[PDB]
């Protein structure tokens, strides 16, 4: 086992904005947990990444 | 205390050798081609959203 800090803050009525570019190696449910913690609780906005969406393929 | 049963490593080179002509008689070519033909020079590399 590894100490951890937690410590939840109050609510300040905000929401979030993220990107999915720059949350994709993180796993969603620590993303959401840790912002939900601090204080964002109504609104979510996410804006969709610029090339980890679309499917591709390379050829010669 | 057995005998002469196995070949000498110079007498089963030469089987060997006819086996590769006997085969090479029946198929004189190369049977199998690939998709690309030329140098990796000759070829771009881009990528594509898909086939369509």
């Amino acid at each position: 086992q590894l100490g951890q800090r937690k410590y939840p803050q109050v609510v300040m009525g905000m929401g979030m904005t993220s990107g999915f570019d720059d949350g994709y190696n993180l796993t969603p449910e620590r993303q959401v947990k840790m912002a939900y913690g601090l204080g964002y609780r109504d609104w979510w906005t996410t804006y969709i990444g610029m090339s980890h969406y679309w499917k591709g393929l390379t050829a010669f | 205390g057995i005998g002469q049963i196995h070949f000498n490593v110079e007498t089963s080179r030469k089987v060997c050798l006819d086996l590769a002509k006997s085969v090479l008689r029946l198929v004189p070519v190369y049977p199998l081609v690939s998709p690309v033909k030329k140098q990796h020079d000759d070829y771009w590399f881009v990528g594509r959203l898909g086939l369509d």
